[PDB]
């Protein structure tokens, strides 16, 4: 696990990784903070997310454990900061890193997916009116993805 | 009237149906040694009607090799009447008699018959009976290292279930007008040519659910074809199809017919020329045993040993064998002609108490009909192996001394070996041990770990356990029963209480693993594997390992500095729902079952535990209010399980009861439904709730209905046990407090600078002060599965079946609910029995202490199909550091307690590796990238002051190594693996 | 050439393979027509465990052979 996790550590310091920046907290390999840039062509713009990454002790076999942490306004994002995406549940393989996860996150958050929502009301809002949507995402992104 | 409480593990496996046909069965066992007692004893714990007994012959010494049941206080007695008194301990719904003498109309009273210890012509006289009545024939035998299994099950014998697995079921998404039936996206059905399924739900084509099995032609892994359904429609969309399973007919030869031309079961492919050679030496050994007055050829004799190969010569001339007779294996079998090995006993028994189960119940595929194992890999080459090693010495272990000799049966005698778990298979290798005569010498030793305690569903596999065992520790039971079996394992075995862990490294330190000489793992779980795989491999001890699944099972051994370990290799890991599919959109009783376990969790759990949290850290609120992603919910529990809605009679916990029935399976579907009618279509205008999304429907609150009731009872009692109120079961008080309900008015919200910090504010000061409330605790519902009155299992069944009616999901029932809730793993005795043997068998591999990798095996089984095979296991792989071959697994750098710009110097200068990154434990030590003034903060600290310092806790006085991980570069700039580092403090 | 492969439940499964396709190959094809993953299936031939970097002719598996594909279990 150390090895693995140091290695990605390395690959993410190599590589610019621009509209990310992840690494650990204090000493500690097994549990990382990352940063994530509102895309510009979306109601995000303008806007840092942190997210907190948890590797478990079977890392790479399981799945790392990424939960935001600032408030977001996304059909596929929850209260409690979970995200929907399937590499993380069970089409996560010993050959994903962390990069490519950070990747998946912020597609995710240049178009949502209303049609298999984890929020309902807020897939309903974005169905029903796409203003309104764009309105909330704007006001909560400035409420607290800035600062 | 299947006892549920005890065969809870075997029912997963065999069903109520095979248990009400077993129990309805008799069996006769014909010889009552050791593979006779352990096919009685697997019998009887398996649950048939009764078990019958027949072996006049008095009791002798050798064969305590093998047969626990006897003492040696029981010599000169009859082996049945003194093995009797103990099987019919095991089991009190099995009664267990004896016969003083057999005759061949008496044997229509039994359902199986099976045959050990007996001549060929006896079994020939025996067979020309049972097969014209119709009457399950068996015949085993056991000789040294050499087994043989015969099945007889009639002519016409019907199989209903034929794999033992589940039957396939799946969703569909379009059936064409030729029947081409494609499943849903990057979906398997896992058919297979010429199998039968049934269609329901299928919509444009109704004549497919009148539910008629058609064939299957699979054409790929997503679709397959069921022939033309011209008539039935053009085209059907939806639905879902599940196989049909279909009975055969297997029709067996008699003993006579058979012996001319066998049918071979292969126990290994890697050697297919042995079994004729086997089959000649079996009747072999019969023909000399009728020369000679019934005794077997004198261990390592020459004389007997040509003796014996003159009559394999005549038989292959007589019997029109067409095969080159191998003169070593055939003369190997002459000499170990007389060996009676307790592992070979355990895995034959195994097989064959299998085969009278699928004989009794006509589930699983029989033998057909000759199977024929050696285990001649086995044999020690490091000692001395003849004649005058091999006499017997009128001692219990003559049996091994045949087969092994004395100077093995003393190498045996000193081992000091590690048990890891005592469940079936400890208490299986704690049983092989006893009579091996393991660690009966005056250096040996036995140590056996074990937390757990017993519990009734541990009777039905866990044969050293008797009822007035349960509560205690297992490992202190097994002690006992094993010194019983063997009395010179008095003060030779020492029991533990402590789980194997990283918290348990005080007990199982340096000392105690420095003593050792192997460790054998008899877990349940992943994790503790790992975490002992990773101590031998620090320590270098051999390993066994052993896994049973239901009817599979196998086993694995680890060498130091020669296999790969344990970790080496990877498993298929569990399925876990995406929380789309759980929170929203279930459509398994899978996924209701889980949702079911997390509200279970959400409401008698979590805010116990934030309540009793609350009451006891002082700066608790804080805290959480910085940490806790969501403070919002702690804060919304500690207030309404706090003051809001604290119960101060049951009537108040039925009434939550009620709140949380309207909340959970009436309003939260209403919300869903205003947000995603049920008209509603996608964003390319296909219907919203089609295939994998199903549409929900609110339930209305009905007293009669037994669902609803259920679930009431169950929350109201959850809730008064964590409030400690005084729960009741009489439907009258809930009939007359439950009409009374005023149901809240409930409408679907459609919506529509930072002021919610004075909101958390308000809340937290509307708690209770904590002083206040000192000595005031909850208790939380900790889940428990195997207790029927703490309503757990009873409240998510309950929950799970009202969510199933609200998605139009077929409902389970409490057994079902408690194997996918509690995650039961499927367990057998006879898989128990087959895994020690193996097990065991690759023991003396070890005690012998074998070089060459292909001297050792790897063993996987099916007992369900009858699949045995064995590999080699896997070399451990090696790598080039500094020009020198590394073992990638076993080898280490041994080093001082030095600082680390020491340990920088010494990589830097000895190996020509530049250290880019060290850690300890989970702590990151020294990375190439930190700042400087770290670095040189860092730098003139020992090893162990500076974990110390990192991790913030002094090392503990019994520590006395660390582990380092290392990454390192080489000149050029490339990677370059390397072993770990051991540090000596 | 064609081969069989029996998993440790019975099923039963036909690879269309060459002499000189590696076991990266036969994996691969196992994946496809099961979907398991390549470095969670054990392939045994004539006792012999099959290993990823080699050929089919270094195990002298020729047609009409019999694999099997098993798995390690976890109860105890
Ligand atoms: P089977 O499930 O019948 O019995 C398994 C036994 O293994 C013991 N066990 C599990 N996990 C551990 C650890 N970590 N340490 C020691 N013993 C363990 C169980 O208590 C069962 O007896
Ligand atoms: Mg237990
Ligand atoms: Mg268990």
């Amino acid at each position: 696990a150390l090895k693995r996790i140091n290695r990605e550590l390395a690959d993410l310091g190599k590589d610019p990784p621009s509209s990310s920046s992840a690494g650990p907290v204090g000493d500690d390999l097994f549990h990382w903070q990352a940063t994530i840039m509102g895309p510009a062509d979306s109601p995000y713009a303008g806007g840092v997310f942190f997210l907190s990454i948890h590797f478990p002790t079977d890392y790479p076999f399981k799945p790392p454990k990424v939960n935001f942490t600032t408030r977001i306004y996304h059909p596929n994002i929850n209260s409690n900061g979970s995200i929907c995406l399937d590499i993380l549940r069970d089409q996560w393989s010993p050959a994903l890193t962390i990069s490519k996860v950070l990747l998946s996150i912020s597609s995710l958050l240049t178009d949502p997916n209303p049609d298999d929502p984890l929020v309902p009301e807020i897939a309903h809002v974005y169905k029903t009116d796409r203003s309104r949507y764009e309105l909330s995402a704007r006001e909560w992104t400035r409420k607290y993805a800035i600062g | 009237t299947i006892d549920e409480g005890l065969y809870s593990r075997q029912l997963y496996v065999l069903g109520h149906e095979a248990m009400k046909q077993m129990s309805q069965s008799n069996v006769l066992i014909i010889g009552c040694k050791g593979l006779g007692v352990e096919i009685a004893k697997n019998v009887c714990l398996a649950g048939v009607k009764s078990v019958t007994l027949y072996d006049p012959q008095p009791t002798r010494i050798e064969d305590l090799s093998s047969q626990y049941f006897l003492t040696e206080d029981d010599i000169g007695v009859p082996r049945a009447k003194v093995t009797v008194s103990k099987l019919a301990e095991l089991n009190q719904y099995v009664p267990v008699s004896v016969v003083d003498e057999l005759s061949t109309e008496y044997l229509k009273n039994f359902k199986c018959v099976v045959v050990t210890e007996t001549s060929l012509t006896k079994q020939l006289e025996i067979n020309d009976f049972t097969h014209k009545n119709h009457i399950a024939y068996i015949a085993a035998d056991s000789r040294g290292l050499f087994g043989s299994i015969f099945c007889d099950f009639g002519e016409n014998f019907i199989c209903t279930d034929t794999d033992g697995n589940e039957p396939l079921t799946g969703m569909i998404a379009s059936i064409t007008d030729d029947g081409v039936v494609t499943m849903l996206e990057e979906t398997r059905h896992g058919l297979e040519n010429g199998d039968f399924v049934k269609f329901t739900e299928v919509k444009g084509m109704p004549g497919l659910n009148d539910g008629t099995p058609r064939k299957v032609e699979v054409k790929g892994p997503y679709t397959f074809s069921i022939g033309s359904v011209k008539d039935l429609g053009s085209a059907g969309y939806n639905g879902v199809f599940t196989q049909v399973k279909v009975p055969t007919k297997i029709s067996f030869k008699s003993l006579r017919e058979s012996l001319k031309d066998p049918e071979y079961v292969y126990p290994d492919f890697g050697k297919m020329m042995r079994p004729p050679q086997y089959h000649i030496a079996f009747q072999a050994l019969s023909a000399f045993a009728d020369a000679h007055e019934g005794s077997l050829p004198r261990p390592r004799n020459d004389i007997d040993a040509a003796e014996f190969f003159e009559f394999c010569k005549k038989i292959a001339s007589t019997l029109q064998f067409d095969v080159e007779l191998d003169e070593k294996l055939i003369k190997e079998i002459s000499y170990q002609a007389r060996g009676d090995l307790v592992a070979m006993s355990a895995f034959l028994g195994g097989a064959v108490a299998q085969e009278v189960l699928k004989a009794t119940t006509s589930k699983f595929y029989p033998l057909k009909q000759y199977f024929y194992f050696d285990s001649l890999e086995s044999l020690p080459s490091s000692v001395t192996i003849s004649e005058e090693t091999c006499k017997p010495r009128g001692c219990r272990y003559d049996g091994q001394i045949a087969v092994f000799g004395s100077e093995f049966q003393e190498k045996i005698a000193s081992l000091s070996t590690f048990l890891v778990g005592a469940g079936a298979i400890g208490c299986e290798m704690l049983k092989n041990w006893a009579m091996m005569g393991v660690a009966t010498g005056e250096s040996g030793h036995i140590s056996v770990t074990d937390m757990d305690s017993i519990e009734k569903s541990n009777l039905n596999r866990q044969f050293l356990f008797r009822p007035r065992d349960v509560g205690k520790l297992k490992s202190e039971c097994a002690s006992t029963a094993v010194s019983i079996m063997n009395p010179s394992l008095t003060g030779k075995i020492t029991s533990y209480q402590e789980r194997v862990g990283p918290e348990s490294e005080g007990i199982f330190g340096d000392e105690f693993f420095e003593k050792l000489s192997l460790v054998t793992n008899a877990l349940d779980n992943v994790e503790a594997r790992m975490y002992v795989d990773r101590r031998c491999v620090f320590f270098e001890k051999p390993l066994l390992e052993s896994g049973t699944l239901g009817t599979k099972g196998n086993t694995q051994v680890v060498v130091p500095h020669l296999t790969e370990s344990y970790g080496s290799s990877q498993d298929p890991p569990e399925k876990s729902f995406p929380i789309c599919t759980l929170k929203n959109f279930p459509n398994r009783i899978e996924h209701t079952i889980a949702w079911a376990r997390d509200l279970f969790e959400g409401l008698f759990k979590q805010p116990i535990d934030n309540v009793n949290m609350y009451l006891s850290s002082p700066n608790f609120l804080e805290t959480s209010l910085k940490t806790s992603s969501n403070p919002r919910e702690v804060l919304e529990n500690i207030r309404d399980y706090l003051v809001t809605e604290k119960p101060l009679s049951f009537e108040e916990c039925i009434m939550w009861a009620r709140l949380q029935f309207d909340k959970f399976f009436n309003n939260n579907i209403q919300q869903l439904l205003f947000n995603f009618p049920k008209d509603s279509v996608t964003s390319t205008g296909q219907p919203f709730w089609s295939g994998p999304k199903r549409a929900p429907t609110p339930l209305s609150f009905d007293i009669h209905n037994r669902e609803h009731f259920d679930f009431i009872v169950a929350a109201a009692s959850l809730y008064a046990f964590n409030y400690g109120l005084k729960s009741e079961t009489d439907p009258a008080i809930y009939e007359r407090v439950l009409a009374g309900y005023n149901p809240p008015p409930f409408a679907p919200k459609s919506g529509i600078a930072n002021k919610d910090k004075q909101e958390l504010k308000s809340i937290a000061d509307s708690l209770p002060p904590p002083s206040s409330l000192v000595g005031f605790r909850l208790t939380p519902a900790e889940f428990e599965k195997d207790d029927d009155s703490n309503h757990h299992i009873d409240f998510i069944t309950a929950a799970s079946n009202l969510r199933a009616m609200n998605y139009d999901i077929t409902p389970a029932d409490r057994f079902k609910t408690k194997f996918v809730a509690g995650k039961i793993v499927p367990a057998m005795c006879t898989s128990t029995a087959v895994v020690s043997g193996l097990v065991c068998l690759e023991l003396v591999k070890l005690v012998d202490g074998k070089k060459k990798i292909e001297e050792y095996k790897n063993g996987f089984f099916n007992l369900a199909i009858g699949l045995f095979t064995f590999s080699d296991p896997i070399a451990s792989p090696k790598m080039k550091v500094n020009g020198k071959e590394i073992d990638k697994i076993w080898d280490r750098y041994n080093l001082p307690d030095c600082t680390l710009q020491e340990l920088i110097d010494y990589f830097q200068k000895e190996e020509g590796l530049e250290v880019t990154m060290l850690s300890s434990g989970v702590s990151l030590l020294y990375a190439n990238f930190q700042p400087p003034k770290k670095l040189a903060e860092r730098l003139p600290l020992k090893i162990s002051e500076l974990v110390e310092q990192i991790t913030k806790k002094k090392l503990e006085p019994f520590r006395k190594h660390l582990v380092l991980e290392i990454c390192c570069d080489d000149a050029n700039g490339e990677d370059v693996e390397v072993p770990f580092i051991c540090i000596k403090l | 050439m064609q081969i069989f492969v029996k998993t440790l439940t019975g099923k039963t499964i036909t690879l269309e393979v060459e002499s000189s396709d590696t076991i990266d190959n036969v994996k691969s094809k196992i994946q496809d027509k099961e979907g398991i993953p390549p470095d969670q299936q054990r392939l045994i031939f004539a006792g012999k465990q099959l290993e990823d970097g080699r050929t089919l002719s270094d195990y002298n598996i020729q047609k009409e052979s019999t694999l099997h594909l098993v798995l390690r279990l976890r109860g105890g």
